RNA sequence: UCCCCCGUGCCCAUAGCGGCGUGGAACCACCCGUUCCCAUUCCGAACACGGAAGUGAAACGCGCCAGCGCCGAUGGUACUGGGCGGGCGACCGCCUGGGAGAGUAGGUCGGUGCGGGGGA
RNA sequence: CGAUCAACGGAUAAAAGUUACCCCGGGGAUAACAGGCUGAUCUCCCCCGAGCGUCCACAGCGGCGGGGAGGUUUGGCACCUCGAUGUCGGCUCGUCGCAUCCUGGGGCUGAAGAAGGUCCCAAGGGUUGGGCUGUUCGCCCAUUAAAGCGGCACGCGAGCUG
RNA sequence: CGCCUCCUAAAAGGUAACGGAGGCGCCCAAAGGUCCCCUCAGGCGGGACGGAAAUCCGCCGGAGAGCGCAAGGGUAGAAGG
RNA sequence: CUGACUGGGGCCUGUAGAGCACUGAUAGGGCUAGGGGGCCCACCAGCCUACCAAACCCUGUCAAACUCCGAAGGGUCCCAGGUGGAGCCUGGGAGUGAGGGCGCGAGCGAUAACGUCCGCGUCCGAGCGCGGGAACAACCGAGACCGCCAGCUAAGGCCCCCAAGUCUGGGCUAAGUGGUAAAGGAUGUGGCGCCGCGAAGACAGCGGUCGAGUGGCGCCGCGCCGAAAAUGAUCGGGGCUUAAGCCCAGCGCCGAAGCUGCGGGUCUGGG
């Protein structure tokens, strides 16, 4: 059996990889908020950033929209460009959104 | 090797296939020895018609 | 079978020829006609001989003299 | 008694030759073993009539070894009921699933009623060491009657021996008789 | 004496193009009814289920069993 | 007198009888038996024919066991219509046993009687039959 | 390179179900709130935001057990491409090449890629 | 946009019957007769032995079922014959089969005798005259040793009838 | 008498009979596009009228529900609400 | 050079078989709703059932329109072999669009038809040309350019009709079986198996005497009955009996318009 999160959780990432970009896929916990670019052909993961990672800070959401400019600071120096932004099981909002707004900002293409 | 192969026995009334072997094989008429390289495709065919056919082994 | 109301009757003693067909059609009511029935049940035998005898003594044609139906 | 079979190892023997000759082609194996093998037909025959799946019997191999085996199951041949095939399971020390005997002890009150005595097992499964191969298990029927039944659950049982089975299976049943007065009914 | 007797056009189903067939875009490799093959890399479900290939290239037949079995269109 | 109470399907067609019985070859219920020796549609009228005179061998009896059973439709023209316009109606079923199945079993009667009771059964039957015993080969099935 | 945990994939039940049993430093959950963003055909249950008393009860992670479930040989058979015989039939055989399904032995209480936090 | 053009690739915008008063071109590509193949149907014969026969399965019978033979019935098929193979029944003339109606020989009998029943062997010979109907068939009269059943293109119309 | 589904159909496709079975000649302004959320039948226990079945609560439950309509194929990692 | 056909390799597939997990069918037993009946009892429930019986379970099965499972084969693409009255392409000219038998797989029919309808294949058609099958379009053998008073074979044959063995070794069969049939019945006869009762002397005869074997089953071979049809009989005929029959195993021969030898013709390709 399966739970509405498992299955909302499938049904986003089923419908993003479809599309064929990069994966900008995120985590988002009770205390913390994590990122990676992932490319899902050959089953690796690009560029990572977080929140625990980045040892700050801080305020849940203002956290993210610098763990997102975090993410693509160093992602754009690897190379991306444009990627597709896995909003996971959770509604478009920030922290999730305000990640995003700061991936966004940072030069990330989508 | 090489394969003898003597047509021994009228494909009349044999399915078309099992003539278009012993074409592929060269052989046309009744007691007709050929001559023929040992390879996997050949020896397909010749064994496809072995009903029809003598072998033995040669050169 | 030959399915009277309530006892039998018999599992075949009964006569029935196919004979020719008198009238009207053709060669085929000369011929292959035939296509038509005599029977004849010749009264004494099976039966609950209650049928035998109130069959036996009556009036009627389709029942013959020693007859016979 | 303890029952012994010889017994010869097969290798490129088209079982058809075999069976032909009066060799009835089987293999042995368990655990740690697999083995190609024949018997004669005629001899193993005599012994599993008696044997069946039941008791032990001993294959005698031609390398002298002898090992202990349990007949795990016949392959018939439809068509002439005659068996085609024999595995034969090699036991060794620990327990093992097997069938054992019932003997039905005493004439139910269901017969002598007119009724008839249904044995829906004429075995049991029972998981058991190859010490403890019960020679048969016993029941007593005489409490039975027609409409009346047993299940193994009720049953008797040796030190051990465990049944592998659902208590809830029945292992007999006294059924009314086959009768005339029935049939102008029907 | 019969209420029988119809029956349908028969509809030439199935895989069009087999693994390792080298396809060209647009090709049509399945045409099937609801989704016996899901499409894969590069192959396309057109509204009645058809798959086709989105590039050129070469099939390949996936089986991701309990997932089901796809159509990928490995380009040359 | 033996006959589905449903069917998903009417009539059904002939099929050929290839081959000894898919199954239904050991004994498993009563003591003795009966086997075909040859192929054969097996009409429910026989089967009951069979059945009962069995039954009246015993007069009251050991249990009978039924082991094949007449699910496929028999169909027929009525007489004297041509070929064709439609397939007939069904007038009976059959049960199909191939080979080396065992088709009626006794038990709770004694050797003797089951030896005649299947004896006279098998003559109802439309095809040879062999009177079997319950082996040790039935008991490993 | 090794152990742990968090994310993601791959295999596609040997990975499941059901019993026990363990973990809270960390991570994760549950948890404290409902001002604010955002919400309930009613409900802060869920979604969501601001937190950090507490607890691993629930869930999740890691372990053990074979009751079910799942997997499953070897051998033999059925069936058969091709070649041949038998019968009035239904049908029955042989040769050569392929060869199941069920059943038995057994197996299984997952394995693995990339990336992160920690630990040795 | 206007089609039950639904006989749905849709002859006209617009259409039903009868012919024993009938005609032509064709077909044994296709029916009615006969034959043939088949043998379901029919006729005969066997298996089994429930069960009748006071008693007793089997003198005589034979539930439910099973196997066959014949090619006389009705059919199924559509194979020669549609540049013709005249159709029922009668008469005349026969000849053959035997699954025998009589006559000859036998076994069993629930065969005292006399008569019967049933089966077996037997086709040499025989197998009547009338009333009714076109009839074959059948019913009926009077007899009889008996009043047999089939085959021959349901024998026989370049032999007759009609 | 056209169209669709299944079988016959001999594991590609196609395949006949006055062979075995059924449907169509409509429909939907939401039954359409997209974004977002949600998950069934069924079973056992619990509960005013309340029953076999109205609505409510629990536990079990891969899909046997649903998908306008026949059948088939597909399908909850949704095509279903 | 691509063709049929074959080798290897990949994908596609749901038949034969098998299975029962789905849909249905389904015998018996278990467990157990609900009916039915007997007991009470109208105080409203309680017991027994050898009755009918759902769900579920166990044993045992069935299915074109069932499938948890599933071959052999088939289809397609690649690479290779394949030079063939192969192949592709553009044109010109057709005829055919009544098929038929046999095999195998099915439907219809009656597990009938020289029956119908499809599928794969073959032959006849057009090979009624040749050898075998007594005779006989399609069964067996074989694809006939012409000539030979030469040779080797095929199927089938080798007692005479009639070319070649009254050939060799083993066995069966006594019916002329061979030389048209079924259920069924039987001290026909022969070969392998299984037990019983036998000097504890049934085993048949009229617990005694006889002195040796007997009695009931299995798997197989060949025969017997079952077996009636209409002009005259018959295995093609004569005739055949340790075969001129049947089974097994050899050797030699005969036998076509097949193949060879020799000569010739024409087409085609190449020198
Ligand atoms: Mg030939
Ligand atoms: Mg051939
Ligand atoms: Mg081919
Ligand atoms: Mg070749
Ligand atoms: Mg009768
Ligand atoms: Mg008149
Ligand atoms: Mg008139
Ligand atoms: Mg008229
Ligand atoms: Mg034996
Ligand atoms: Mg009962
Ligand atoms: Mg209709
Ligand atoms: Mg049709
Ligand atoms: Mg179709
Ligand atoms: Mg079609
Ligand atoms: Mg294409
Ligand atoms: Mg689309
Ligand atoms: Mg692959
Ligand atoms: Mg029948
Ligand atoms: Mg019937
Ligand atoms: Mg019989
Ligand atoms: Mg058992
Ligand atoms: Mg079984
Ligand atoms: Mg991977
Ligand atoms: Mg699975
Ligand atoms: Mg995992
Ligand atoms: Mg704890
Ligand atoms: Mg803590
Ligand atoms: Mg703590
Ligand atoms: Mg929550
Ligand atoms: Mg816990
Ligand atoms: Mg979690
Ligand atoms: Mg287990
Ligand atoms: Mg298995
Ligand atoms: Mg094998
Ligand atoms: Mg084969
Ligand atoms: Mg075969
Ligand atoms: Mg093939
Ligand atoms: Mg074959
Ligand atoms: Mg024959
Ligand atoms: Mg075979
Ligand atoms: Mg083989
Ligand atoms: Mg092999
Ligand atoms: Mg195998
Ligand atoms: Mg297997
Ligand atoms: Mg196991
Ligand atoms: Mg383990
Ligand atoms: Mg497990
Ligand atoms: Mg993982
Ligand atoms: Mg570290
Ligand atoms: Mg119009
Ligand atoms: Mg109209
Ligand atoms: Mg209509
Ligand atoms: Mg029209
Ligand atoms: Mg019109
Ligand atoms: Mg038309
Ligand atoms: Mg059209
Ligand atoms: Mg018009
Ligand atoms: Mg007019
Ligand atoms: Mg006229
Ligand atoms: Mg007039
Ligand atoms: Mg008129
Ligand atoms: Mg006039
Ligand atoms: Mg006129
Ligand atoms: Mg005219
Ligand atoms: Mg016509
Ligand atoms: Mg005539
Ligand atoms: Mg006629
Ligand atoms: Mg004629
Ligand atoms: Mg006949
Ligand atoms: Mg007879
Ligand atoms: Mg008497
Ligand atoms: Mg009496
Ligand atoms: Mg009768
Ligand atoms: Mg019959
Ligand atoms: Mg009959
Ligand atoms: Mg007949
Ligand atoms: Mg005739
Ligand atoms: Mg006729
Ligand atoms: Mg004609
Ligand atoms: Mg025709
Ligand atoms: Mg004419
Ligand atoms: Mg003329
Ligand atoms: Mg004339
Ligand atoms: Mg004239
Ligand atoms: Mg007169
Ligand atoms: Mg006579
Ligand atoms: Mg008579
Ligand atoms: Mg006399
Ligand atoms: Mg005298
Ligand atoms: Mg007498
Ligand atoms: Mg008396
Ligand atoms: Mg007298
Ligand atoms: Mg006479
Ligand atoms: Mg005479
Ligand atoms: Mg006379
Ligand atoms: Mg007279
Ligand atoms: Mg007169
Ligand atoms: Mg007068
Ligand atoms: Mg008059
Ligand atoms: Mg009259
Ligand atoms: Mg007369
Ligand atoms: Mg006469
Ligand atoms: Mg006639
Ligand atoms: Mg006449
Ligand atoms: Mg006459
Ligand atoms: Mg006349
Ligand atoms: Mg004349
Ligand atoms: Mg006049
Ligand atoms: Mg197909
Ligand atoms: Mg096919
Ligand atoms: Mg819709
Ligand atoms: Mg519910
Ligand atoms: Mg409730
Ligand atoms: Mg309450
Ligand atoms: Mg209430
Ligand atoms: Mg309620
Ligand atoms: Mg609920
Ligand atoms: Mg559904
Ligand atoms: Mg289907
Ligand atoms: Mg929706
Ligand atoms: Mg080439
Ligand atoms: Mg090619
Ligand atoms: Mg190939
Ligand atoms: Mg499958
Ligand atoms: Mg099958
Ligand atoms: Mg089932
Ligand atoms: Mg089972
Ligand atoms: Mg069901
Ligand atoms: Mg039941
Ligand atoms: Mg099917
Ligand atoms: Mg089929
Ligand atoms: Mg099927
Ligand atoms: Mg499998
Ligand atoms: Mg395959
Ligand atoms: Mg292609
Ligand atoms: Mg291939
Ligand atoms: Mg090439
Ligand atoms: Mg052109
Ligand atoms: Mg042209
Ligand atoms: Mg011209
Ligand atoms: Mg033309
Ligand atoms: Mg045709
Ligand atoms: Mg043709
Ligand atoms: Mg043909
Ligand atoms: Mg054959
Ligand atoms: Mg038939
Ligand atoms: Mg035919
Ligand atoms: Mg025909
Ligand atoms: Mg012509
Ligand atoms: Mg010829
Ligand atoms: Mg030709
Ligand atoms: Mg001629
Ligand atoms: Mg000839
Ligand atoms: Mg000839
Ligand atoms: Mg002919
Ligand atoms: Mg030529
Ligand atoms: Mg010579
Ligand atoms: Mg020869
Ligand atoms: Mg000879
Ligand atoms: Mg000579
Ligand atoms: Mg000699
Ligand atoms: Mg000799
Ligand atoms: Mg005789
Ligand atoms: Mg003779
Ligand atoms: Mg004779
Ligand atoms: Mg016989
Ligand atoms: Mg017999
Ligand atoms: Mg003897
Ligand atoms: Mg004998
Ligand atoms: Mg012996
Ligand atoms: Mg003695
Ligand atoms: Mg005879
Ligand atoms: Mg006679
Ligand atoms: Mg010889
Ligand atoms: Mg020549
Ligand atoms: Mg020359
Ligand atoms: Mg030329
Ligand atoms: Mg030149």
């Amino acid at each position: 059996r399966l739970t509405a999160y498992e299955r909302r959780k499938f049904r986003v990432r089923n419908r993003i990889k479809r599309t064929g970009r990069l994966r900008l896929s995120v985590f988002r916990s009770l205390k913390h908020i994590y990122a990676q670019i992932i490319d899902d052909e050959k089953g690796v993961t690009l560029v990572s950033a977080s929140s625990l990672a980045l040892k700050l800070k801080g305020n849940k959401t203002e956290v993210a929209r610098q763990v997102g400019r975090a993410l693509a600071e160093k992602a754009l120096a690897l190379g991306i460009k444009q990627v597709a932004f896995d909003r996971g099981p959770y509604k478009y909002h920030g922290r999730v959104k305000a990640l995003a707004e700061g991936a966004r900002e940072g030069g990330l293409e989508f | 090797p090489r394969l003898k192969v003597k047509l021994v026995k009228s494909p009349i009334g044999y399915p078309k296939d099992q003539k278009a072997a012993l074409k592929a094989l060269g052989l046309r008429r009744l007691q007709q020895e050929r001559v023929l390289e040992d390879t996997p495709a050949i020896r397909g065919n010749v064994e496809k018609v072995a009903h029809l056919v003598r072998v033995e082994v040669v050169e | 079978i030959v399915i009277s109301r309530h006892v039998a009757i018999p599992d075949g003693e009964l006569e029935i020829t196919a004979i020719r067909a008198q009238g009207a059609g053709g060669q085929h009511v000369n011929k292959t006609s035939t296509a038509i029935h005599l029977r004849f049940d010749i009264r004494a035998s099976s039966l609950p001989e209650y049928y035998k005898e109130r069959l036996l003594a009556a009036s009627h044609h389709l029942i013959s003299s020693d007859g016979v139906i | 008694m303890e029952y012994r079979l010889k017994a010869y190892y097969r290798e490129g023997e088209k079982p058809s030759a075999l069976r032909r000759a009066g060799k009835l082609p089987g293999v042995m194996y368990n655990r740690h073993l697999n083995r190609k093998v024949y018997v004669d037909l005629v001899e193993f025959d005599k012994v599993f009539r008696q044997a069946s799946i039941h008791h032990v019997i001993v294959l005698e191999l031609p390398d002298g070894q002898s090992l202990p085996t349990l007949v795990r199951q016949v392959n018939l041949d439809k068509r002439r009921r005659r068996p085609e095939h024999v595995d034969f399971f090699v036991l060794s020390d620990e327990p093992v699933e097997m069938y054992v005997p019932l003997r039905f002890v005493g004439t139910p009150a269901g017969v002598r009623a007119g009724g008839v005595l249904q044995e829906i097992h004429r075995d049991i499964l029972v998981k058991v060491s190859p010490r403890n191969i019960p020679e048969f298990i016993e029941v007593d029927v005489s409490g039975l009657e027609i409409g009346d039944s047993l299940h193994a659950s009720d049953l008797k049982l040796p030190p051990g021996v465990e049944l592998a089975v659902s208590p809830e299976e029945t292992i007999a049943a006294v059924v009314p008789p086959e009768d005339v007065e029935k049939l102008a009914e029907e | 004496s019969t209420r029988n007797g119809r029956d349908s056009q028969a509809k030439r189903l199935g895989v069009k193009r087999y693994e390792g067939q080298v396809v060209r875009a647009g090709n049509i490799l399945v045409r099937q009814r609801g989704t016996r093959f899901k499409p894969g890399k590069n192959v396309g479900m057109g509204r009645d289920f058809t798959l086709f290939a989105l590039v050129d290239g070469v099939v390949e037949f996936q089986d991701r069993g309990r997932l089901g079995r796809y159509v990928h269109v490995r380009p040359l | 007198m033996l006959m589905p109470r449903r069917m998903k399907y009417r009539k059904q067609q002939r099929g050929r009888l290839k081959g000894a019985t898919k199954g239904g070859d050991y004994v498993a219920f009563g003591d003795y038996g009966l086997v075909a020796l040859e192929p054969a549609w097996i009409t429910a009228q026989q089967i009951e024919a069979a059945r009962v005179a069995m039954v009246r061998h015993f007069r009251r009896g050991g249990k009978i066991f039924i082991r094949i059973f007449p699910d496929k439709p028999y169909t027929k023209k009525p007489l004297e219509v041509r070929m064709g316009k439609g397939k007939g109606n069904v007038e009976g079923y059959v049960a199909v046993v191939k080979p080396g199945r065992v088709m009626f079993e006794v038990a709770g009667v004694t050797e003797e009687q089951a030896m005649e009771a299947l004896r006279i059964a098998g003559h109802k039957l439309p095809i040879k039959t062999k009177i079997v015993r319950r082996d040790a080969y039935d008991e490993a099935q």
